[PDB]
């Protein structure tokens, strides 16, 4: 779950990039 | 804390970060472009 945790921040930070970049 | 642990060498922030940092200071404070930017020089000279 910690890996999750981790895994899934970076995603939402690329997910915040493709909203700004849009 | 966002600030702290993508800092590197103090005040040595780069490209990704800044505009990070400077889009999240917009959004939660709900500032213009110039209060983000005025606000991020002042937390990379707290960072350094």
């Amino acid at each position: 779950l910690e890996e999750v945790n981790e895994r899934e921040h970076s995603m939402k930070a690329s997910l915040q990039t493709v909203d700004i970049r849009l | 804390a966002f600030g702290h642990k993508y800092s590197e060498e103090g005040g040595l922030i780069n490209e990704s970060l800044r505009d990070q940092l400077l889009v999240t200071i917009q959004k939660t404070f709900t500032y213009t472009r110039t209060q983000a930017q005025h606000l991020f020089i002042i937390l990379m000279e707290c960072m350094k």
